[PDB]
């Protein structure tokens, strides 16, 4: 939340404390926690066939896809993204945000 | 904020939910649950009136 | 909120092809807590120390006021209705001036018992409640004394049994009934009648017991009756121990204001399920 | 979560409770039977006629309840007519299902007349069922209670300096010496009463309640509950039912 | 710090007519503290 | 019937007070000398 506004002068009076501020639930909304996805649809003839350098094509492509999703995650955290999901948190007095 | 404690602007509250769910529903089954079973194989049985 | 309906037929043709289920999850209900002050202001035959005397007197008075309020027909009213959180806004124009103080009003008994309306801030005493989707049950009904031609303001002979039937259909298991002494005469005379099918007897007995403290509907549900003078005359309640709970935040504290004596008790009302407890208004239809 | 534990075991118990409630309602209801198999060569020649050969829809599948006539008079199409008096059993002559009128009482007080119970008991006695149990829904037990109230003075209750009041009746003794007990069920048509018998009349399950599931398409948490229970009665002319007075 | 929901895990879903499918379903999220705590410096030739 | 029991989420948790602090705590005099306090409102020294 807020910490301070200004320092300025500190002189005070015994009654110069009328009022300052207002109240509204916090504006911190949420984080959506995006998800990733990598899939393969290898057949059986493919997994059974052989070839140079590698064995079962299925596991090869699966490991490639694991590395690829790791790279994608590493890149996403550094790019420019902004959350706009339709599941607005909006807790706190009209909490649970389930009117939609 | 030791000067004045205010309540309407209290941020980061705790909803204080209740760890219980009243799932009251009418389900007794007084007799029909205590009749028995006559398990079969097919679905065209009879009783020879 | 409830369990899923029965839906009647549930035949199938060897295939699901569902629609992501009809769960329709529960609804989230809440309530607010209010404040009671009952200030003490001190500015001498036997009283001596009048401070403690007035303090205990005000304590008893605030307890009586709580007993009177929690059984009223109030309805919680505050700037927030269903978005209680609103952590983003939460009345932004509050800090700096601190004079936007609104009045916290809690939910009463008749408001949480599956009401069917409210006259602004009070529950309407002429409208029956809705039906729960689980099983058709109307736990709040407008009494209809079919015995008199709408002249006497009293329970019918078979108007509480209707409530017992509705509760059994909804499955409340309540066994207590609070009543204002301005209505006990009804249950007292219920043990008798004019048609001649119900009458007392005295076989050389030096007693004239005129009282009833137990009822059993044809469904086999017992009900214990208790009298409480702090209830509204134009209403009767069907309570239950566990279904109602008293939530408290600030206990009664004897203290003083900023730099007299006073009390401050923050309390709220909680109800397990609306269609569990029952209420019945007494009047003539019009 | 904050009040929920899981979204599978919770929902699974939910669906189990729901399926049990559904069965309870279906057995004691008007779930007319609808079958497509009009088998003609039965009695030790078990075969399916040429029809229903390759098709795999098999929509109509129901059982029980009047259509499953159960010794009823007649139904109007796909709905059970609660206005048809049953036939007369040629053995001795007895109708186990009928509809008393609401003329002895006002034309808005749907219910019995305190004489239909004994008539049903005598019909059962002539039929030789020996039933001794009643499954009745609410809104009709008040009749069982106030049978000794809506009189001229003949019957009456007594309260000897007793603070208790009671309108509960869970047993009656027929003039024929047949004792009957009352049991309240809530999954009835709120317009009829069942003079059913004891456990002798039992059901049978083909596929017991069991869970299955498909693996995945792209993502989901599918599950199944596919119990295949079925009902059976015994000498339908033995037990009987009594609808309430509606009019026509 | 990260916000992994359950875990990164591999598993197979319902198959097909001699197919073989697999999924990962990795779900994460970031968490910065005091937005005014980390520096950013873009490169521009002008404005 | 239809028991899923996967949507309890009765967390009902409160706030945790994860705020940030910016408190410099050098304290040269309090650390090296100790404590010293005058009595009157005005103080003077000679030079």
């Amino acid at each position: 939340d807020a910490l301070a506004s200004v320092d300025g002068n500190n002189a005070h009076v015994e009654g110069s404390r009328a009022e300052d501020g207002e109240m509204k639930p916090t504006v911190i909304k949420s984080n959506v926690t995006q998800i990733l996805r990598k899939v393969v649809r290898v057949s059986d003839t493919a997994n059974t066939t052989a070839n140079y350098g590698r064995g079962r094509e299925l596991m090869y492509q699966l490991e490639k896809k694991g590395k690829e999703i790791k790279r994608d995650l590493e890149k996403i955290l550094l790019s420019g993204q902004a959350r706009t999901d339709v599941l607005a948190d909006q807790y706190l007095t009209n909490s649970a945000a389930d009117p939609a | 904020n030791p000067t004045l404690f205010v309540s309407y602007d209290q941020n980061g509250k705790k909803l204080s939910f209740a760890n219980w769910i009243s799932v009251l529903s009418p389900q007794d089954t007084p007799f029909v649950s205590m009749t028995g079973k006559e398990s079969i194989n097919q679905t065209i049985f009879s009783w020879q009136t | 909120d409830a369990l899923a309906s029965v839906d009647g037929n549930n035949a199938h043709v060897e295939g699901s092809r569902a629609e992501d289920g009809e769960m329709k999850p529960t609804v989230i209900k809440s309530n607010v807590t209010q404040i009671l002050r009952k200030v003490v202001r001190v500015s001498n035959y036997g009283r001596g120390r009048e401070l403690m005397y007035q303090l205990e007197k005000k304590g008893k008075e605030i307890k009586r006021d709580l007993e009177k309020i929690l059984l009223s027909g109030q309805a919680r009213t505050d700037v927030l209705a269903d978005q209680y959180l609103t952590n983003s806004a939460a009345d932004p124009a509050v800090a700096g001036l601190n004079d936007t103080h609104a009045a916290r009003k809690t939910g009463a008994f008749q408001f949480l018992c599956a009401h069917g309306g409210l006259a602004g801030g009070v529950v309407d005493k002429t409208k029956n409640g809705p039906a729960d989707p689980d099983t058709g049950a109307v736990t709040v009904k407008v009494a209809q004394n079919a015995s008199n031609p709408t002249t006497n303001i009293g329970f019918d002979e078979a108007d509480i049994f209707d409530m017992t039937l509705q509760l059994y259909t909804a499955g409340s298991e309540a066994d207590i009934i609070m009543i204002n002494p301005a209505h006990a005469k009804i249950f007292a005379g219920l043990q008798e009648n004019t048609q001649g099918s119900r009458k007392r007897i005295f076989e050389n007995t030096k007693q004239f017991i005129y009282e009833v403290n137990s009822i059993t509907d044809p469904l086999g549900q017992s009900y214990k009756i208790i009298v409480n003078r702090w209830m509204p005359t134009d209403a009767v309640y069907f309570f239950r121990s566990a279904d109602w709970t008293q939530m408290v935040l600030r206990a009664p504290k004897r203290t003083e204001l900023a730099k007299k004596w006073m009390i401050e008790m923050e309390v709220g009302l909680r109800h397990r399920n609306p269609y569990a407890s029952g209420v019945l208004f007494t009047a003539a239809g019009k | 979560n904050y009040g929920r534990g899981r979204e599978l075991m919770y929902q699974l118990e939910k669906k189990g409770k729901e399926i049990k409630r559904d069965l309870e309602k279906i057995l004691l209801s008007g779930q007319a039977r609808t079958d497509v198999l009009a088998d003609q060569y039965l009695t030790n020649s078990a075969a399916d006629p040429a029809v229903a050969g390759l098709n795999d829809t098999h929509a109509a599948r129901k059982t029980g309840a009047f259509q499953f006539l159960c010794a009823h008079g007649g139904l109007a199409g796909g709905v059970v007519d609660k206005t048809k008096n049953g036939p007369a059993d040629p053995d001795t002559g007895a109708v186990t299902v009928k509809v008393a009128q609401n003329a002895s009482n006002p034309t808005t007080n749907i219910g019995f007349d305190e004489a239909d119970i004994f008539d049903m008991t005598l019909q059962l006695y002539t039929a030789g069922s020996e039933a001794d149990i009643i499954m009745i829904n609410p809104a009709h037990a008040k009749i069982f209670a106030g049978l000794q109230e809506n009189t001229q003075g003949s019957r009456k209750r007594i309260f000897e300096n007793t603070k208790q009041f009671i309108y509960e009746v869970n047993s009656i003794t027929d003039p024929l010496g047949q004792s009957y007990k009352i049991i309240v069920n809530r999954w009835m048509p709120t317009d009829a009463v069942y003079f059913f018998r004891s456990a002798d009349w039992t059901q049978m399950v083909l596929r017991a309640p069991k869970r299955t599931e498909l693996a995945k398409d792209g993502s989901y948490e599918k599950w199944m509950i596919e119990m295949e229970v079925g009902l059976r009665h015994r000498n339908p002319y033995a037990s009987g039912v009594l609808f309430t007075a509606a009019g026509k």
